[PDB]
C-alpha cells in the first residue's frame, strides 16, 4: 500500500521497543548460559542423563496411547451416527478439562489397587503414568473429529462402492487422508508428558526411573552453586525443547 | 468401594462387547473424579480408610463426609484469602497474557517491520524450552539474597526487594512469572486467528483515515473479543487452579501467620487443597470434602459457561 | 441402460421435497434438469446413484428395481458440484482406482486410462497429484475417473458449473462427442440455458422439487408448459402482461390489452376451459416482438433502457398502463436515445398466453422443427 | 475531476506488470477496464485510488498529481472485489461509517443515509447485522458506504460480479441512473463484456498491463485495434483464417483464401503499411456471414457442430482444408442435419485483417453510429 505518513517514525519506535521486549524475556535463559558444568576430588551428582532418556519413554508410548485412542474412538463420533453422540462429547470436553487437582487423590487411592493384581501397571512404575494420562483425548476427539468432517464426503461414497468396509474406508482411504492431525495430537501429546508434574512425581517413587520431569526438580535445598548444575541440567534440556519444539514449527503449512 | 463400581459395570458390560472399551475411560478418568469429590473426605481424619472389617485383622490376628464443607466459619477464614488472590490470580495473568499475545501478533505481521519471521521463533521459544525447567531456574534468579536477580536490581537501582519473603512482593512474582510462561498461547492463538480477518477490511481503514493504533483499538481488537473469550475464559478456569506453577517458585511463602492447617499467602486454592492432605506430617485433615467439592463444581460453573459460548464454528 | 421412475419421493420428515415426480428415461439419452436454486435437482441425482433413499414411489435401471441395492452394483458413474478427486494419489492411481479394486487387470488399466487420459487432454500429468493442477484439469480428470471404469449410466451434478466460457463449450462437445460416441445414459444438473438446451435429448423444468415438464430443446422454447417455464428459459424473460379475453372458439381465443385503445386480437390458443371475461396473461418473446411497420398490431410506450451490444441492440419500454416494462431483442443496432417515444409489432400467431392458475394455453400455430 | 494518467507504469521488483500506459478521463466520464484474468486490471484501479504504488510515470486527479499521499486525501472511495463490509457494525453504522470518523454531526449523517438507503431499496434494513443478510443485499449497501461518503470519484473493482442474471442488470442500470444523475467521475472493471459496452462511456482493452487499445463500445467492435481486441469482445469469439495478400493500391487489398477456391478478393482496407506476399489474417464474425446464395463470396463445406440456441442457432463449419473450423451465428430455426454439406458468402465490408504481427489494418466501411 502507500504510506508517506511519517513511515521512519513508527518503524523505529515499534523495532527498537521490540527489541528491548525480546532482550528482556531472554535474560532469564541467559544466566542458564552463565554457566554448565555437568558430567580436591568431588564427583557424580544427582543423575539427570537417566532422566532425559525416561521423559521421552514416558513422553513417547505416552503419545502413541494418546492417538490409538483419540483417533479410533472419536471415528465412532464423527461419522457412524448412534444414541447420544451430542450429548458426551459435550460431556467429556467439559468432563475432563477440569483442573486435575487432588485428581491425584483417588489416583493413588485407584493405583494403588491396580499395581497389586495388576503388575508392573502399579504404582511406581512407567506403564502406570501412561495410563493415566489417557484420559485426555477428550480435548483430542473433539479436534481429530472437526478435521475428519472438513474432507469431502463422496470420496468415501465412490469407495463404498468398491468394498471399503468401516475399517477399510477409513484406514486405508480416510486416515493416511487425515495425518495430519496424527502428527498434531502426537507432537503436543508428547510435549505434556515431558511438562508433566503433578502425577509423575506422585506413582514413581524411584530415584532412577524419574522423567527429567521428576529429577531435576531436587535442587531446592542446596542452591548457590549446585544450582549451577540445574543450569547445565537446562542445557539438556534445551536440546529435546529446542530441537523438537523446533521441527513442529516447519508445520506452519501454509 | 472398588468393588461397588465393577458391581454395575459387570452386569452392564456383559448386556450391551462395547462397554469395555468405554468401561476404561469412565474407570481410570471419570471413575476417580467421583470418588474424588465424593468420598472426598468421611470418616478419614487420619485414621479410617479401612474400617471395623480390618479392625477384626489387626487385633484378632495378633499372633459425616460433606458436612465438614459448609458446616463453617470458625475454622472457614483461611479460606477465603485464598480465593480473591487465587480468583485475582487468574484476572490480571490473563490479563497480560493476552494484551501481550494479541498486541504481539498484530506487529508480527504487520508487513512492514520486515524479518517478522526471525522475532517469530524468539517470541515463541519461552514456552519452547517447558514451563517446569523454565520456572525452576527462575526462582533460582529469584532468591532474595541470592540470585543474580536482585544482584543487579541492588546494583544499578536502590534497593533489592523480597521476592520469597514479603508476601506482596511475592504474589507479584508469580503473575509475572506467568506473563513470561503464558503470552506464547496468546501470541499464537492470535497470530493464527487474527490471520482470518480481511485484509481490505484495513484499506476501508486507509480511505476514512486512521490507525495503526486505531486500527488495533477501533477495527482488529473489539473484533477479537469474541473469539478469545471462549479460550480466555476457560484457560482461566486452567490459571486460578495452576498447581503446578505455585509448589516450585513458592509453596505460598511466605507464610500466612494465623493459619491453624498448613495455610500460606500465594497459596492458590488448590495449593491450600492439596497441602492439607500431606506436604508433611500425617492426617492433619485427609478429608478436604469442601476443598474437592468446591474445585469440582466452582470450575464446572465455568466448563458450563465455556460450552455456551463456542460450539464449533464458521469458515470465517 | 434404461432407467426411471415412478411418483417417486423424499421428505426428510417435514421437509418433503420430492413429491411424487415420474418419468421414463430410456436407453441412450442424455437427458439433463434445470431449475433456480431450492433445486432439489441434486436430490434426484443421488435417489438415481443410490447416495440418498427413495421415501416412496419406486425406480428401476437395466430394468430390475433398486432403492436397495447399493450405487456400486448399478454402475452409475458421477461427477459431483465439488469435484470428487482424491486428494492423496495421483491422476494415474485415482483414474485407475475403480478398478484395480479387487481384480488389477493392469493390461486394460493403462491402454483404457492413456487412451482417456490423452482425450481430455491429461497424458503428461500422469504422475502429478490432485493440488499440483489449475482448476480445470481436475474438472477434467475427474469426469475421467468415471470414464476410465466406463459404467452405462453417468450422472454429472454440474461439473462445469465453477469455469470460464470457452472450457464449458469444448468439454461441451467433449460430452456430446463421448455420448454420441459412447451413448450410454446421461443425467445432468445445472443452469446454463445454453448448455441445457444444446446437449440434451430431453430435459426437465424442476421446479421446489416438481416436475413442471418435459421435451425436446425447443419443445420447452416455443411450446411452453407453463408461466414458469417460459419464464425461465432462453435470453432475456419472455415479457409479459394483463388480458380480459373477449371471446373464443375451439381453436383460436381473443384477447384485449389493457393500454387505452384496447387493440384486441385473436390467437392459435387451446380454447376448451376458457370462459370469457376471465383475468388471462399475454406471453411473449423479444426475438420476436416485430417493428412499427410489419403486423397490424401496434404497441407505443417508452423507452427505458438502451442495450448496446454490438451484435443487436434490445432497447427496454416501459408501455403505458402495465407494470412490467418491455425488452426488446432485434439483430444489428439502431440509435434511439433513451427516454425518447417508440412502439412495436406484436405479432399473434407467435405469442403465448396462460390461465389465472398459470398454466398452458397450448399454441396450436405450429412451426418448423417441432415434429 | 479529470483524473488522467501518463506513462504510469510498476513491476513487482523484476515482475514488470503495468507498462508506460496512457490515458485522459476528463470529468463526467465512466469509463471501464477489462480483458481476461492476470490482466492484473485490479492493480491499474488500485495505482488510480491509491492503495498500491506509482512505480513510475505519474497520474492527476484534475489540478493534483497524487502519486505520493495517501489514499484518503484525493478525494476518493469505493467497494471492493470482497466488497469490504464490517462483519461486526450493522447496516445502520456500517454504512455511516466513512462520515462518523472524520466528520461530526449526527444530523446530516442519517438523512445521507436513509435518502441513500431508500434508493438502494434498504430504508427498512436500517438496523440488521451485515452477516444477517442475503448474497446481494450485502453489496447493495456495499455500494452505499462509499455513497453515503461521497468521495468525488467512484472507483469499483468489480462490484456485481457475484450474482444471480437479473440483478446483475438491476444494480447494472441503477449504478447508470446514479453516474447520469450525479455526472461525477467513475472508472469501473469487470469482464461482462456486455456490462462493459453497457455502461461505457469509453473504454480499454487492457492486455498483460499494457494499452491495447481506447474507444467507444461500438468502436471496439466495429473498428478493432487488433486480433486481440476481436478476439475479446465478441460472443462467440470472432472467426478467423490464412490469406495471401495476392495485390493493392490506394484503398483496397486483394488477398485470398488457402485451398482450392483461389477466391481473391478486395477489402476496404487502410492500405497503408502492406507489402505483397504477405502471409496475413482474415478476421470476421459469424454476425456477418451471409446466406450460400446471395453474395459472391461463395464458401461451401461440410457442418461440424449445431448450437440449436432456440431464439437463434449457430454452426461451426470445417471448410475443405481451413485449419481450425468457421462459426456460425443468424436469427431463428435452421434444421441442418450434421456431416452433409453448407456454405455461405464473405461480404467484405463488414471484415477485418491484419499483419504478421498483430496491428490491424484500419477499415474504410463507415458502419453504424459510428460518427467518421
Amino acid at each position: 500500500m502507500v504510506q508517506p505518513k511519517s513511515q521512519k517514525a513508527r518503524l523505529f519506535i515499534t523495532h527498537l521497543l521490540l527489541l528491548l521486549f525480546i532482550a528482556a524475556i531472554m535474560f532469564p535463559l541467559l544466566m542458564v548460559v552463565a554457566i554448565s558444568l555437568r558430567q580436591r576430588i568431588t564427583p557424580p551428582p544427582f543423575p539427570v542423563l537417566l532422566w532425559l532418556w525416561n521423559s521421552v519413554k514416558v513422553a513417547g508410548i505416552s503419545a502413541i496411547g494418546i492417538v490409538a485412542l483419540s483417533t479410533t474412538c472419536a471415528y465412532a463420533f464423527a461419522r457412524m451416527r448412534f444414541p447420544g453422540k451430542a450429548t458426551l462429547l459435550k460431556g467429556m470436553l467439559i468432563f475432563q478439562m477440569f483442573p486435575a487437582v487432588l485428581s491425584l487423590v483417588a489416583l493413588y487411592a485407584l493405583f494403588d489397587r491396580l499395581g497389586e493384581y495388576i503388575p508392573f501397571i502399579g504404582l511406581n512404575t512407567h506403564g502406570g503414568v501412561i495410563f493415566a494420562y489417557l484420559g485426555g483425548i477428550a480435548l483430542h476427539v473433539w479436534t481429530i473429529k472437526g478435521y475428519f468432517e472438513t474432507i469431502d464426503s463422496s470420496l468415501e461414497e465412490a469407495a463404498a462402492l468398491d468394498g471399503a468396509t468401516p475399517w477399510q474406508a477409513f484406514r486405508l482411504v480416510l486416515l493416511p487422508l487425515s495425518v495430519p492431525i496424527l502428527a498434531v495430537v502426537f507432537i503436543l501429546s508428547f510435549i505434556a508428558a515431558i511438562t508433566e508434574v503433578p502425577v509423575a512425581s506422585l506413582l514413581l517413587r524411584d530415584v532412577n526411573s524419574y522423567t527429567l520431569a521428576v529429577g531435576m526438580q531436587q535442587y531446592l535445598n542446596p542452591q548457590n552453586y549446585l544450582w549451577g548444575d540445574f543450569a547445565a541440567a537446562a542445557v539438556m534440556s534445551a536440546l529435546p525443547i529446542t530441537i523438537v519444539f523446533l521441527l513442529a514449527q516447519r508445520w506452519l503449512v501454509n | 468401594l472398588f468393588a461397588i463400581t465393577t458391581l454395575i459395570l459387570s452386569s452392564a458390560g456383559l448386556y450391551i462387547y462395547v462397554y469395555p472399551g468405554m468401561a476404561g475411560m469412565g474407570l481410570f478418568v471419570l471413575f476417580p473424579l467421583v470418588c474424588t469429590i465424593a468420598i472426598a473426605f468421611t470418616n478419614y481424619s487420619s485414621t479410617n480408610q479401612l474400617t471395623f472389617e480390618r479392625a477384626q485383622e489387626v487385633l484378632l490376628d495378633r499372633s459425616k463426609n460433606f458436612t465438614r464443607v459448609f458446616t463453617d466459619e470458625g475454622i472457614q477464614k483461611p479460606f477465603l484469602a485464598i480465593f480473591v488472590w487465587t480468583v485475582v490470580f487468574s484476572l490480571i495473568t490473563v490479563f497480560l497474557t493476552v494484551a501481550v499475545g494479541m498486541v504481539l501478533a498484530c506487529l508480527v505481521q504487520w508487513e512492514a517491520l520486515r524479518g517478522k519471521a526471525v522475532y517469530r521463533v524468539l517470541l515463541i521459544l519461552p514456552y519452547a524450552v517447558p514451563s517446569f525447567i523454565s520456572i525452576l531456574i527462575f526462582k533460582g534468579l529469584f532468591n532474595q539474597s541470592f540470585g543474580e536477580i536482585n544482584m543487579m536490581l541492588s546494583a544499578l537501582f536502590g534497593v533489592k526487594p523480597a521476592w520469597f519473603s514479603d508476601p506482596t512482593t511475592a504474589r507479584t512474582m508469580l503473575i509475572i512469572v506467568n506473563t513470561w510462561l503464558g503470552y506464547p498461547y496468546m501470541m499464537i492463538l492470535c497470530m493464527g486467528l487474527l490471520k482470518a480477518i480481511p485484509d481490505d477490511l484495513y484499506e476501508a481503514s486507509a480511505m476514512d483515515g486512521a490507525g495503526p493504533f486505531q486500527n488495533f483499538f477501533k477495527i482488529t481488537l473489539p473484533l477479537l473479543i469474541k473469539p478469545l473469550t471462549p479460550l480466555m475464559i476457560a484457560s482461566f478456569a486452567f490459571n486460578f487452579n495452576n498447581f503446578v506453577l505455585i509448589q516450585l517458585l513458592t509453596n505460598g511463602g511466605p507464610d500466612r501467620l494465623g493459619t491453624t492447617t498448613p495455610a500460606g499467602y500465594t497459596d492458590l486454592l488448590v495449593n491450600y487443597t492439596y497441602r492439607i492432605a500431606f506436604e508433611g506430617g500425617g492426617g492433619q485433615d485427609f478429608g478436604l470434602a469442601a476443598a474437592i467439592a468446591t474445585l469440582i463444581f466452582l470450575l464446572v460453573g465455568a466448563l458450563a459457561i465455556v460450552n455456551l459460548k463456542a460450539t464449533r464454528m464458521k469458515f470465517d | 441402460a434404461s432407467v426411471q421412475l415412478q411418483n417417486v419421493t423424499k421428505a426428510w420428515g417435514e421437509v418433503v421435497v420430492s413429491k411424487d415426480i415420474n418419468l421414463d428415461i430410456h436407453e441412450g439419452e442424455f437427458v439433463v434438469f434445470v431449475g433456480p436454486s431450492g433445486c432439489g435437482k441434486s436430490t434426484l441425482l443421488r435417489m438415481i446413484a443410490g447416495l440418498e433413499t427413495i421415501t416412496s414411489g419406486d425406480l428401476f435401471i437395466g430394468e430390475k428395481r433398486m432403492n436397495d441395492t447399493p450405487p456400486a452394483e448399478r454402475g452409475v458413474g458421477m461427477v459431483f458440484q465439488s469435484y470428487a478427486l482424491y486428494p492423496h494419489l495421483s491422476v494415474a492411481e485415482n483414474m485407475s482406482f475403480g478398478l484395480k479394486l479387487a481384480g488389477a487387470k493392469k493390461e486394460v488399466i493403462n491402454q483404457r486410462v492413456n487412451q482417456v487420459a490423452e482425450v481430455l487432454q491429461l497424458a503428461h500429468l500422469l504422475d502429478r497429484k490432485p493440488k499440483a493442477l489449475s482448476g480445470g484439469q481436475r474438472q477434467r480428470v475427474a469426469i475421467g475417473r468415471t470414464l476410465v471404469a466406463e459404467p452405462s449410466v453417468f450422472l454429472l451434478d454440474e461439473p462445469l458449473s465453477n469455469l470460464d466460457a470457452a472450457l464449458r463449450v469444448q468439454m461441451r462437445i467433449e460430452i456430446s462427442r463421448l455420448h454420441k460416441r459412447l451413448g450410454r445414459t446421461m443425467i445432468y444438473v445445472t443452469h446454463d440455458q445454453v448448455e441445457a438446451m444444446t446437449l440434451a435429448d430431453k430435459i426437465v423444468v424442476l421446479d421446489a422439487g416438481r416436475v413442471a415438464q418435459v421435451g425436446k430443446p425447443l419443445e420447452l422454447y416455443h411450446y411452453p408448459a407453463d408461466r414458469f417455464v417460459a419464464g425461465f428459459i432462453g435470453s432475456p424473460k419472455m415479457n409479459f402482461l394483463p388480458v380480459k379475453v373477449t371471446a373464443t372458439a375451439i381453436d383460436q381465443v381473443q384477447v384485449e390489452l389493457p393500454m387505452p385503445n384496447r387493440q384486441q386480437v385473436w390467437l392459435p390458443v387451446e380454447s376448451r376451459d376458457v370462459q370469457v371475461g376471465a383475468n388471462m396473461s399475454l406471453g411473449i418473446r423479444p426475438e420476436h416482438l416485430l417493428p412499427s411497420d410489419i403486423a397490424d398490431v401496434i404497441l407505443e410506450g417508452e423507452v427505458q433502457v438502451v442495450e448496446q451490444l454490438g451484435n443487436e441492440t434490445q432497447i427496454h419500454i416501459q408501455i403505458p398502463s402495465i407494470r412490467q416494462n418491455l425488452v426488446y431483442r432485434q439483430n444489428d443496432v439502431v440509435l434511439v436515445e433513451e427516454g425518447a417515444t417508440f412502439a412495436i409489432g406484436l405479432p399473434p400467431e407467435r405469442c403465448h398466453l396462460f390461465r389465472e392458475d398459470g398454466t398452458a394455453c397450448r399454441r396450436l400455430h405450429k412451426e418448423p422443427g417441432v415434429a
